[PDB]
């Protein structure tokens, strides 16, 4: 093996914590993002821009 | 290249089972002989060590 | 984050997700947005509930019977779908037309 | 060789059956059980086990008969008085007594210098110089004789120990 | 094939790492002129078969071994007695070996001699390199066993004169001859009598080793409940730390020697104790200490009812608890039993310095009050994290008060809530609780509280808040509803 | 100087006796080291003053004080043994 | 141990014989605990160790 | 019966693409393989895990420096060397060679890219032996090993390919079963005779844009991503192509993927291609790739990048009117 | 780097047979 | 001896699963009690009416199974026959008045007076007249509500127990309109002898039924089985009291014959008739015997009120050892 | 001390003091340092916790976990900022090194 | 209903004071030892139930054992006690084995009387 410990399973003996898998999760998993489309005020976004 | 010559400078393999001290004293083993070394160090510290 | 980087490896870095206990973060994964959906020319989201995890109590027979009950409703809105795209490019792309009428 | 969704997986490669691993492991399967193997428990509150007739009867029980029937055959560690001597000064002589793997290693460098073979054998030698020196002023016991003392023997007092049992010098001097 | 064992060698690839100085220091010029031959043709090997068919006379036991066996009985009986030879039929061949290992001499083949220096080192160095781990192992054993004690006892001047010897040139033989230092120091064997002794310590720790570690490993593993190692350590004359290291090493080779990876538990189960104490990670020129007391706090000598609470926690505490006493029995499935001792397994026993059967506290869940925006606000506290809140205040945040503060059956707990990234509200298991408190590194590996004596010392004996208290707890519908309650008297059914 | 000098160098210690292994690979450490921390520098003289028997380099230093001031004096031996102290240019009896 | 010499009470703090004659005149001084114990008429120990019966050996005899 | 354990897994190049499989594999392994390395160089082998040890795995590891342990630890194999000529010392050609020496049940899986007939025979001879292979040619820089974005061309049996998904998605995003036995490799040939194509066919673009006057690089990859046609090879090398003309005595950079990767890839397929008797030369464009590749890399610029062969166009043309 | 003990080996050059008589059999 | 994940495996099956662990050896069957009585009504619930014949015949029909796929009568998608709101969807409405007594229980903290239920009991009752004819006064219904107040304090002798469930008993036996029951006391003993098996269970005695037919309530011999009956002292409801008698003997056997916790389930459910009841004495008893760590975890996710009702079971377990109020 | 502190009086040694001061400093003030009694309850609730209240932890084995002290190099102090600290007001300012090690 | 006493300052010092992962283990314990407890039933119920949770019982557990049984007379249950106070090498007290022959005795079982006023 790597190390000069046969005996041990990580040389460096790290946390156990170092090794704890770190899950993740998405805001689009919560909500997401629905875009409004222009009406008749703001046809385009340089009329919202100008308007802005 | 980087991680090429990045290499382990920090850390060093672990204690051993039953391994002794940087000073050669150990528990249930060497018994007398172990000194005490909390008066070497220094009387305070501006923050508190990890131990 | 690897420990062998010195400037990670400092008692002072802030690539981490703790503190008091190790040096930087071994591989660990994120998730970033893709907001081009809209970039392309026919964007569409199809609501349909999960059917690859099975229940905890459910029986062989009505797992497959909800993955059926989903194959309904791809093959309807895939139908729509391709009568969309055909009036968007304006070709024929209901080459088969073989499964609809069943 | 199937998981709960019926595909196929990676099952690891059997061990070798001659292998002292396999042998264990079918040991402990096939062997007798572990509440079979006494009845009764032992006279004072204590479980059977301690005197080796009962390690023997379980062993034998077990299916395998001890090379160490009574308490004498076994050897004591606490005994020998030149090898702990030896190991607390300058370290373990037996290296690889207890390697795995070809590591743990706990031999000289193989750079000739001042941690080499020539000083550790010098130091080693001055130790055993000191346990003669012992055995000269006779605190202790004076040692058998061996193949290498034997190999010198005048070579001639060779042919009086072969011809002779001949096991100490005193017995070669009574010879 | 399949057996490839010593008579047929495995094919072995090139450039490969050569095992003697001379052999890392060949010209490839040279290692390409070497020509690939079997082992016997080698001349020492040769030499060496005529060495061993005695060993296969001793055993293939044929007509024509039996002749060669009469043929050596009437050399052998050279010997004036004879009787000796009679009666030593069944092993004159190690005699006959004996005495073939010590006319053997290095010179020139087309001479008179066998082989040559050259020969023999070479048959050394290929014998070497055809070794696996397990032979350059046992070749390692061996070493230790048969020539640290001579190379030990021999003087430097011996050994070059062996080498001296070996070489067997006649000239510079005749140069350290002549040399006065050396022929006066060699004579030393009443000296040299001490490597008997020496071989004996060191073989009859191997013998400990190999052949009283398969007894004690059966015993061990069929009844640890009956042979554990502290008994096993005591009725064997042997240490307590000797028979657990030969526990652990007759497995882990075992393991090894097979190429099934080794279980890591063994050494955590055998060591628990030691694994906590002794097994920190360190950094480079760092030189790190130890420390010998957990805390500072006055010895239990100074008093006499420290002595006696010491003395009782000592009985009521085990002396060595194993993975198979009664503080375990909560690893009731055998995945339990894994994951514990496995890996986290300083996290678990880090957990709580006392020993208990549980490793940590049950979860439980909390109501969402009712949101009155409804749907509209329904999407809100589901977020991508979870979020822990911990209490304080007044009565809450004392080191000196953090057993009873997170305790479950005290009415004034410190009320930790974590929300989890899908809106769930749950109450926080023990290590996120203790999280919130100062750090306190210590465990007790061997008292065991349900073996506490009971019943000869330890006999313990015995406003309106109470009320007011279940008050509170009481379930409060019957203000929308003498004059007691009683099932309804059914109409429909008349 | 570090601050554990005092604990590293104490003598006797196992650091202490590592540190008179690796200054001289074959000194008899029962007798070849040094009580004091001073770094008198005649180690070379040591060397040079000092066949394979142990060397000792605070040998100009050491004082055995001699036993055996009398008792039965053999006129066929001498009164002297063999493997005994060696001593300094400068001590006397 | 630990030991501290101020010297510059001396007419010649510099020379080099103070300390040593310090030193040792200290260690003359200085008295061990098995005297100690035997002049007062008590064990060694007692005046060391934190052993609670020992709480009785500094009371007079009743 | 067998005994519960953890499969043995070894990977036996690590050279630029191999270390990176080999990172992978430790980081995901939760402690479920006893990971092997191999290497000719032992220092590497305790390199490459040291520094994976520190970095933090999940799994043990063993190093190895010859092939007889390799071959009785592990129970699947990975090979990912340099070239062809290694693959086949290390499969069939050494003395204790996996495929030679291989175990009843064993599995050897090749991401180096080699001919199909040299898969043919390792295949072939794997099977005789009783053990399976698979020739798996992969295709990502290390960058896309580390994100964990690879393709495989996977040939072999479908059980065994099955059974293996698991260990291919931990540095393999993109996995397909091309077939049995070369598929693999004819996949990953035609994909390298197409990147040649494509890669010629941008540099030619871009010399076209500069010629003609335009310096807007960036906006001429949008136009091109947003129109009718672009190569993911023109959006790779569309910067550096601009930077290398732009100034052109500027020397090429260094990559790992170069003009002799994809000359010995190609040299494969000039080797697989059938019609010998009538000299099998029906590829027009696919022989203008070869020829500029061919001048850039004896104009020793051949350890660059693909990009060099804005230099060589006319280079190539030399050599060609030469013939 | 660790080191391979080849001295181990150079001690086997060495005419041990001539002391040990058979020293590289098996012990008696 | 982890498993490649080709798939997304999950690392837990159930919320509880991993904290069922941090039990002690008698508060996991403490909690054992209610959650094994909370799956036994859950399985039972589709065929509540369902008779003996009608079962075999759903099990006869339902015919396709694969390795370990399920049997179907544990959780039977037949359609049920009475439609239902609520809770009633899921549990029989004897284990819907079981559960607010478990709830009232675990905010009480340990023993309390019977008037904190009462109006819980009365209000499920009003709500459900139908249902409160049809079981009130049974003695099916009313010891499957009180086989709970053990695990107050899971050791108190007989008399300590009988005395604390005279107060339940005698509310849940009062008539809604003061006319008459059959017999009261009989009532009361046969739940008592009941009591006393489920309280030598969850004491981790030897043979629980054995020595609670030994100290049962006198001229309660029925309920036990046979076998055990040779030693038992001598002496408004839709259901006979014999006929509760004798169902309770049933399941009481099987309870005793039971291999495991599915098992006793399937078995006692094959018997069909007050299937709820039956299946829910003989998950309480097994749940009791061998502890909550043995419960199926798929069936206890399956249970639609396990993540309220397991709450409210630790709650019940952690503080039924140190009552505040004493 | 002054106003918000609660120290009452030094340390160690003091001037003379009388009466009730004398008493109170001498022997009734907190002493919250002591290590075989914490500070003395009211007198009805003294007896019955008489018995818990000596020593400071029964075990008197303990096997300490945690890191390691270092002796070489020696620090001195030990700030850092930290993010998820919520212990850092106490884990600032000077305090005294000595310890059982 | 509830245990006899549980919380704090009521249980010895050298266990940790109260321990809440144990009240299962008090309250068995004082069961155990309730000196008003008058049913042999009961008693050997609570035996068996603290053998399965492993809490260590000293002699007192089986003299209270004892003590249950001499009113009716359940001499074949002492016995077993005894039998099984051997069987652990338990050595029992004088008044429990008094309390064993006073059973033995109002039973009339002479013969048993007899044979255990020879073991002790």
């Amino acid at each position: 093996t790597y190390g000069p410990h046969k005996s041990y399973k990580y040389t460096y003996m790290p946390d156990p914590r170092k090794l704890a898998p770190i899950e993740t999760t998405q805001r689009s998993e919560i909500v997401p993002q629905s875009i409004r489309p222009p009406t008749s005020y703001v046809p385009n976004h340089e009329t919202f821009l100008e308007r802005a | 290249k980087v991680d090429s010559f990045h290499a382990n400078t920090q850390y060093q393999h672990a204690w051993p089972l039953l391994s002794h001290d940087d000073l050669g004293n150990s528990d249930q083993s060497n018994n007398t002989k172990n000194i005490m070394y909390s008066m070497y160090m220094p009387k305070r510290n501006k923050g508190t060590a990890p131990w | 984050w690897s420990p062998r980087d010195p400037s990670i490896f400092h008692e002072t870095s802030t690539r981490k997700f703790q503190d008091h206990l190790y040096e930087g973060e071994p591989l660990f994964m994120q998730l970033r947005q893709c907001p081009w959906r809209t970039q392309a020319k026919v964007s569409e989201r199809w609501e349909m509930d999960e059917v690859a995890i099975r229940y905890p109590v459910e029986r062989h027979s009505a797992h497959e019977l909800r993955f059926v009950q989903a194959r309904e409703q791809l093959l309807q809105r895939s139908f729509d779908l391709l009568t969309k795209l055909e009036k968007h490019y304006g070709e024929r792309l209901l080459l088969d037309r073989a499964l609809l009428e069943e | 060789d199937v998981d709960a969704e019926g595909n196929s997986i990676l099952e690891p490669l059997a061990v070798s059956p001659t292998s002292t691993l396999a042998w264990w492991e079918k040991w402990k399967r096939e062997t007798v059980s572990k509440h079979e193997l006494f009845t009764e428990e032992g006279a004072d509150g204590t479980p059977k086990g301690e005197t080796f007739e009962e390690k023997n009867e379980a062993l034998r029980m077990m299916g395998i008969t001890s090379s160490f029937q009574t308490k004498d055959l076994v050897p004591q560690p606490d005994r020998q008085k030149l090898l702990p001597l030896i190991r607390r000064e300058e370290g373990e002589i037996a290296g690889s007594l207890w390697a795995m793997d070809g590591g743990e290693l706990s031999y000289p460098k193989d750079g000739g210098g001042p941690q080499g073979w020539g000083v550790r054998l010098w130091r080693e030698r001055q130790l055993v110089k000191r346990e003669y020196q012992k055995v000269l002023d006779g605190y202790r016991p004076v040692p058998q004789l061996s193949t290498l003392g034997n190999s010198v023997r005048t070579a001639g007092d060779q042919l009086d120990i072969e011809r002779s049992g001949a096991q100490t010098p005193g017995e070669l001097s009574d010879y | 094939a399949p057996q490839w064992d010593l008579w047929q060698s495995r094919p072995r690839s090139e450039d490969m790492d050569e095992a003697l100085q001379p052999f890392m220091d060949m010209p490839k010029s040279l290692k390409d002129r070497r020509y690939d031959i079997p082992w016997w043709a080698n001349p020492f090997g040769a030499w060496y078969l005529q060495n061993i068919l005695s060993l296969e006379l001793l055993k293939l036991k044929s007509k024509t071994n039996a002749e060669k066996i009469a043929t050596y009985r009437s050399y052998m009986r050279s010997l004036a007695s004879g009787k000796d030879n009679t009666m030593s039929d069944d092993d004159v061949i190690r005699n006959i070996i004996k005495e073939r290992w010590k006319t053997l001499e290095f010179g020139d083949r087309n001479a008179g001699y066998p082989c040559t220096f050259g020969d023999y080192i070479q048959f050394l160095n290929e014998w070497f390199k055809s070794l696996d781990e397990e032979g350059m192992q046992r070749l390692r054993e061996h070493f230790d066993r048969r020539i640290r004690p001579l190379l030990a006892v021999m003087s430097p001047v011996d050994i070059l004169w062996l080498e001296a010897l070996t070489q067997n040139s006649p000239h510079n033989k005749e140069q350290l001859q002549r040399k006065i230092a050396f022929q006066t120091s060699l004579g030393t064997p009443e000296f040299f009598d001490m490597s008997k002794r020496l071989r004996y310590e060191i073989n009859e720790d191997y013998k400990v080793r190999d052949e009283l570690g398969p007894e004690l490993f059966a015993l061990w593993s069929k009844a640890p409940e009956r042979w554990p190692p502290e008994r096993l350590s005591k009725m064997y004359g042997l240490d307590f730390t000797l028979v657990r290291k030969i526990l652990v090493w007759h497995h882990f080779k075992a393991c090894y020697d097979a190429c099934v990876e080794p279980d890591w538990s063994l050494p955590k189960r055998l060591f628990a104790l030691e694994w906590i104490r002794d097994v920190r990670a360190r950094k480079h020129g760092l030189f790190y200490g130890k420390m010998r007391f957990a805390e500072q706090k006055i010895t239990f000598y100074s008093d006499r009812f420290l002595f006696r609470d010491l003395v009782n926690r000592r009985e009521a505490s085990y002396a060595n608890v194993w993975e198979m006493d009664d503080p375990y029995r909560f690893l009731q499935t055998e995945q339990d039993y894994e994951d514990y001792w496995g890996d986290n397994y300083d996290v678990y026993r880090r957990m709580f310095p006392e020993m208990i059967g549980r490793t940590g506290e049950p979860v439980q869940q909390y109501g969402q009050m009712p949101i009155w925006a409804g749907p509209h606000r329904q999407h809100a506290n589901k977020s991508e994290h979870n979020w822990m809140f911990a209490e304080i205040g007044v009565n809450v945040g004392h080191e000196a008060l953090k057993k009873l503060e997170l305790d479950p059956t005290n009415e004034k707990r410190r009320r930790f809530v974590i929300r989890q990234p899908d809106g769930t509200l749950r109450s926080a298991k023990m290590s996120e609780m203790r999280a919130w408190y100062w750090k306190e590194e210590w465990a007790d590996f061997r008292f065991w509280a349900p073996q506490m004596e009971w019943g000869i010392e330890n006999t313990p004996s015995q406003a309106d808040f109470r009320k007011q208290r279940r008050i509170q707890s009481r379930p409060v519908k019957w203000f929308y509803e003498e004059r007691e309650v009683r099932w309804p008297d059914v109409i429909n059914a008349a | 100087v570090p601050r554990i000098y005092y604990a590293w160098m104490r003598p006797g210690s196992f650091t202490r006796r590592r540190f008179e292994k690796m200054r001289n690979p074959f000194v008899d450490l029962e007798t070849g080291t040094s009580l004091y921390f001073r770094d008198t520098r005649d180690s070379a003289e040591a060397i040079a003053h000092a066949m394979d028997n142990a060397i000792d380099l605070y040998n100009e230093y050491r004082i055995v004080p001699d036993l055996y001031p009398e008792g039965f004096q053999w006129k066929h031996k001498l009164n002297t043994e063999y493997n005994q102290w060696r001593s300094n240019t400068w001590l006397t009896p | 141990a630990g030991c501290r010499i101020n010297l510059k009470a001396t007419n010649n703090p510099k020379s080099p014989t103070h300390t040593v004659e310090g030193v040792f005149e200290a260690v003359k001084a200085l008295r061990s605990v098995s005297e100690i114990a035997a002049s007062r008429g008590k064990v060694p120990h007692s005046l060391i160790y934190n052993i609670y019966p020992y709480l009785e050996e500094i009371r007079r005899r009743k | 019966s067998a005994i519960k354990r953890s499969l043995n897994v070894g990977v036996v190049g690590m050279g630029n693409m191999g270390v990176p499989i080999a990172r992978n594999l430790g980081f995901k392994a939760r402690s479920a393989m006893y990971l092997q390395i191999h290497s000719r160089a032992l220092s590497k082998a305790k390199r490459v895990c040291d520094d994976l040890s520190v970095d933090g795995a999940t799994c043990a590891m063993r190093i190895h420096d010859r092939y007889s342990t390799m071959t009785k630890w592990c129970d699947v194999i990975v090979l990912a060397l340099a070239d062809v000529k290694a693959s086949r010392h290390a499969l069939l050609e050494d003395n204790e060679s996996l495929i030679m020496n291989a175990r009843k049940g064993q599995i050897i899986v090749d991401h180096t890219t080699v001919d199909a007939e040299t898969s043919r025979e390792c295949a072939h001879e794997a099977a005789r032996r009783g053990a399976y292979f698979l020739d798996a040619p992969m295709s990502g820089s290390p960058r896309a090993c580390f994100n964990g974005q690879l393709l495989l061309m996977v040939g072999g049996d479908a059980e065994t390919f099955q059974k293996m998904l698991p260990i291919f998605h931990m540095y393999a995003d993109n996995v397909f079963h091309m077939g049995e036995s070369g598929s693999g490799t004819a996949a990953k040939m035609i994909s390298q005779a197409l990147v040649a194509s494509h890669n010629a066919a941008a540099a030619e673009a871009l010399s076209m844009a500069h010629a003609l006057g335009i310096e807007d690089q960036s906006k001429l990859v949008q136009v091109l991503d947003a129109s009718w046609g672009s190569s993911t090879m023109l959006r790779r090398n569309a910067p550096l192509l601009q930077d290398l003309i732009r100034n052109p005595d500027k020397t090429p950079p260094t990559s790992a993927v170069s003009v002799d990767r994809l000359l010995s890839d190609l040299a494969h397929l000039d080797a697989s291609l059938p019609k010998r008797g009538g000299e099998d030369e029906p590829f027009p464009v696919f022989d203008a790739a070869l020829r500029s590749l061919a001048a850039a890399s004896d104009a020793g610029m051949g350890d660059r990048d693909l990009a060099s062969v804005v230099h060589y166009i006319e280079a190539g043309e030399a050599e060609l009117r030469n013939r | 780097e660790a080191e391979k003990h080849h001295d181990l080996h150079m001690f086997y050059t060495l005419a041990w047979w001539k002391l040990g008589e058979g020293i590289f059999g098996v012990d008696e | 001896v982890a498993k490649l994940q080709h798939n997304p495996a999950p690392t837990t099956l159930n919320f509880y699963e991993k904290s069922f662990q941090q039990l002690s050896d008698v508060q996991q069957r403490q909690t054992g009690l209610l959650i094994g009585a909370a799956v036994g009504d859950a399985a039972a619930r589709a065929l509540d009416g369902y008779t003996a014949e009608e079962v075999a015949a759903v099990a006869a029909e339902s015919g396709s199974l694969q390795d370990e796929d399920e049997d179907p009568v544990v959780f039977a998608s037949v359609t049920p026959r009475e439609h239902k709101s609520g809770l009633l969807r899921h549990h029989s409405y004897t284990f819907y008045l079981f559960s607010q007594l478990l709830r009232v229980m675990a905010t009480s903290r340990g023993d309390f007076p019977v008037q904190y239920v009462k109006n819980e009991w009365v209000a499920t009752a009003r709500a459900h007249p139908d249902c409160f004819v049809r079981e009130h006064a049974s003695l099916l219904h009313v010891l499957c509500i009180t086989m709970q107040l053990p695990v107050i304090y899971p050791w108190a002798d007989d008399s300590t127990l009988r005395e604390y469930a005279s107060d339940f008993l005698e509310f849940l036996t009062e008539t809604p309109a003061e006319r008459a029951v059959a017999s009261r006391e009989d009532v009361y003993a046969y739940t008592n002898s009941v009591l006393g098996v489920a309280l030598r269970c969850l004491q981790s005695n030897p043979d629980p039924y054995r020595n609670a037919a030994f100290m049962a309530a006198p001229g309660t011999a029925h309920v036990f089985p046979d076998d055990l009956a040779l030693y038992c002292p001598p002496a408004f409801p839709a259901r006979l009291l014999e006929s509760d008698v004798r169902v309770v003997r049933e399941c009481l056997v099987v309870a005793r014959g039971a291999a495991s916790f599915a098992e006793g389930i399937k078995a006692a459910i094959h018997l069909g008739g007050p299937v709820c009841q039956r299946s829910l004495i003989v998950g309480a008893l097994l749940g009791a015997r061998m502890g909550v760590r043995r419960i199926p975890i798929s069936w206890l996710s399956a249970t639609y009120d396990h993540v309220p009702l397991v709450t409210l079971a630790l709650q019940v377990a952690q503080w039924s050892w140190n009552p505040p109020h004493h | 001390g002054g106003p918000g502190s609660p120290v009452r009086g030094p340390g160690y040694y003091a001037p003379p003091m009388e009466g009730e001061h004398q008493r109170g400093y001498t022997a009734e003030w907190r002493d919250l340092r002591n290590p075989m009694r914490p500070p003395e309850f009211p007198t009805p609730w003294e007896r019955k916790y008489r018995q818990y209240a000596r020593g400071q932890h029964p075990s008197y084995d303990m096997v300490y976990a945690g890191p390691m002290p270092e002796i070489f190099p020696m620090r001195r102090d030990f700030r850092k900022p930290t993010r998820w600290d919520f212990h850092d007001i106490e884990k600032q300012g000077k305090y005294r090194t000595s310890g059982p090690y | 209903m509830h245990p006899r006493l549980s919380g704090q300052g009521v249980f010895p010092r050298y266990g940790g004071g109260w321990m809440h992962q144990f009240g299962h283990v008090y309250a068995l314990q004082q069961e155990l030892l309730n000196a008003e407890a008058n049913n042999w039933f009961r008693a050997m119920e609570l035996w068996h139930t603290a053998r399965h949770e492993g809490v260590a019982m000293n002699v007192s557990h089986y003299t209270n054992i004892l003590r249950q049984c001499v009113p009716p007379t359940a001499w074949e249950a002492s016995l077993m006690v005894l039998k099984q106070m051997r069987r652990e090498n338990i050595r029992p007290d004088v008044v429990g084995v008094g309390c064993a022959l006073a059973a033995c005795a109002d039973a009339n079982r002479s013969e048993e009387v007899e044979k255990v006023f020879s073991c002790f």
